[PDB]
DNA sequence: CGCCGCGTCAGACTCGTAGGAATCTAAACCCTCCCCTTAGGGGAGGGTCAAGGC
DNA sequence: GCCTTGACCCTCCCCTAAGGGGAGGGTTTAGATTGTGTGCAGTCTGACGCGGCG
């Protein structure tokens, strides 16, 4: 699946695909080593679940990072609590 | 004959092209078949030397995990879905495995053979059949090389008989046994070499390696690379008779560009680039006439070199198609309302913005010659009209000479260190001007002492005692 | 080898203003690279302002 | 007056988060198509070099 098909199933530009893949957050699956063409699998659509699933929270993309690749992360999502609430109060 | 006749280029490449005759659609299979088994011929050859197949082997257990897929491996079997590849990759390792260590001599000749064969059913990508060709290319080209060089010593010493250099060189492969028998001989050339008998070593014992390297015979491998040469000679005689057979086509398709800046040979030879690349790109197993997918790559090698190479200021092809676009709605425009319409209407049919489509119309536009008649006269021309705006007039020159006189006098009716310090913060008859830092340093001063000194050097050419000279080199 | 008709090549005035030439023409993909977006932060490099010290 | 000194001040350049926008570059594209396409010219006269006949 090519980079405008996985744009289209995932229903978000393609920038963010290159952007998500050169900040090292979703990686494809297979980059054409010549033409350079990302190529993308069901197993990065998984990924790019999750990736969505936490900025419809207001995570930060680094944020996001360090969720996903490390776990036991609890002290994170507490940050990110109260500074939603401090927001609110705000 | 019509040799010697004309002086046209295009009527002679007419004359030499039309000597070849159109195919039928028979005539097109069975070069393109002549052409699959010239590389079959040149893979099955191949299929003697084992790395390139241990490399092969290896992309597919990248496959595997995906580093890669066998997408770009193979593009299809003959007798792309991954599950088919399994089987024809486990039935090939298990033929190199039992073909590795079965050596002995006469043996040694079935199981290579019929790998060959089973290797034949592969039909790969262009990319790792050219990356196995030329690796096997290289192999061969540093093996001939010393090959030659050891005749290369042998000619840097005296006269050269090869002749019969090469009896019992062949075979031996392991020692100087081939070596001890030409001063078994005792004429004078036979002498000379043999004192260099030590320095050859390095050479045909660099074979040490690549004879435990390759596996096979040094006439083994040189033969199935020759035998890859005719195979590949024979796929590249075959390409050369349907581009041969095809150029009509070329000039058929190039006639409906030919004013657009480029002249019609070199139409012609853009799109005999792009015929060249669709017959390396046809496939006959399709049923299609090689006319259907070669007018593709004639029309797009055509139009991809107008847009190269026919402007003088050149457009990136982005911008030439932004442009190609904006005339056909131009078209539409002017037949639609009998008027040739403005840039607001323009960009109103088209998705764009106005000052973007009135750039893209200050953009198309080509030089006129230089060599244009003004007034249709053949007297005077477009160049002569044309000025040099980068000289310095005279009198500006000349301003300048007087107002280097004049800070000349000013700058002497200073101290030596204020006039110093202010020829040095500016560029007066030095070749740079110094900052604060620079000009106290040399004086082994602070910076801002020398901005006093250089602020009461000014504060005193302010004064109309010393100012009248250069107030006259001012304006409004 | 010597001469005759044929193919070819090279020349042909200086002031003002008008004053050029005007046809013809892929699209869908992908990539990298560069600049852009808040509301300012940080720093390098280079000047400037009053204090005085001799 | 010559010289430092500490505090300020300026512009200019690069950075921020999460991509947007665009420029400029590659690549393929599979019904079948197989030889361009214009003029234009009312010069004369030498003069030179050459095929072809004698
Ligand atoms: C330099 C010269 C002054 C003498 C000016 C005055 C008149 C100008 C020409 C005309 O405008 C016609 C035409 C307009 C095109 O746009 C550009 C080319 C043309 C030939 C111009 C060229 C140049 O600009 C001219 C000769």
């Amino acid at each position: 699946s090519q980079i405008g098909l996985f744009s289209k199933i995932c229903r978000v530009t393609i920038k963010t695909l290159h952007y998500y893949n050169k900040i090292g957050l979703l990686v494809p699956a297979y980059i054409n080593p010549d033409n350079g063409y990302r190529f993308y699998t069901s197993d990065q659509l998984m990924k790019f679940h999750q990736i969505a699933s936490l900025r419809q929270l207001g995570f930060t993309i680094t944020e996001i990072v360090t969720l996903t690749q490390d776990e036991n992360s609890c002290h994170i999502i507490e940050r990110r609590r109260l500074e939603i609430q401090k927001q609110i109060r705000d | 004959s019509e040799i010697g006749r004309t002086t046209d280029p295009v009527r002679m490449y007419m004359r030499e092209m039309g000597t070849v005759e159109l195919l039928t659609r028979e005539g097109e299979i069975d070069i393109a078949k002549r052409i699959e088994d010239g590389i079959n011929q040149v893979q099955c050859s191949v299929a003697e030397y084992p790395e390139a197949i241990t490399y092969l082997l290896e992309q597919y257990d990248r496959v595997e995990a995906e580093e890669a897929r066998l997408s770009d491996l193979i593009t299809g079997f003959v007798d792309i879905d991954p599950e088919l590849a399994r089987e024809k990759f486990a039935e090939l390792r298990a033929q190199y495995v039992v073909t590795r260590d079965t050596i002995k001599h006469a043996t040694a000749q079935e199981e290579i053979l019929k790998l060959s064969e089973v290797f034949k059913q592969f039909r790969l990508v262009p990319k790792q059949f050219d990356y196995l060709v030329n690796s096997m290319r290289v192999m061969m080209d540093r093996v001939r090389t010393q090959e030659r060089l050891i005749m290369k010593l042998c000619v840097e010493q005296c006269k050269m008989p090869k002749k019969n250099f090469i009896t019992l060189f062949t075979g031996n492969e392991t020692s100087d046994t081939w070596f001890n028998a030409a001063i078994a001989m005792n004429k004078p050339w036979s002498e000379k070499l043999h004192d260099v008998s030590e320095e050859v070593h390095r050479a045909l014992q660099k074979l040490q390696q690549i004879e435990e390297e390759t596996g096979l015979t040094i006439e083994q491998v040189k033969d199935i690379n020759r035998r890859m040469s005719i195979g590949e000679a024979k796929a590249r005689r075959a390409k050369k008779e349907m581009v041969e057979a095809n150029l009509r086509l070329v000039i058929s398709i190039a006639k409906k560009y030919t004013n657009r800046g480029l002249q019609f040979l070199d139409l012609i030879q853009e799109g005999n680039i792009g015929l060249m690349k669709a017959v390396d790109k046809f496939e006959y197993r399709r049923g299609y006439k090689f006319s259907t997918y070669a007018t593709w790559w004639i029309r797009q090698a055509i139009t991809r070199s107008i847009a190269d190479q026919a402007r003088t200021i050149r457009i990136p092809v982005h911008m030439i198609e932004t442009i190609n676009k904006l005339n056909r709605i131009s078209r539409q425009m002017l037949q639609e309302m009998g008027r040739e319409p403005t840039p607001e209407e323009l960009a109103e049919r088209m998705l764009m913005p106005e000052d973007k489509i009135r750039k893209v119309l200050k953009i198309a536009k080509e030089p006129i010659s230089m060599e244009t008649p003004i007034g249709d006269d053949e007297d005077s021309h477009l160049g002569d009209f044309i000025e040099d705006t980068t000289l310095e007039l005279p009198l500006d020159s000349a301003t300048t000479e007087s107002l280097r006189a004049a800070t000349h006098d000013v700058l002497a009716g200073l101290t030596a260190r204020e006039a110093k310090v202010l020829r040095m913060r500016f560029g007066i008859d030095m070749n740079t001007d110094y900052t604060l830092e620079e000009v106290g340093k040399q004086f082994d001063v602070t910076r801002e002492r020398i901005r006093q000194i250089e602020a009461k050097a000014l504060r005193k050419l302010r004064h109309p005692s010393r100012s009248e000279v250069l107030r006259s080199f001012l304006d409004d």
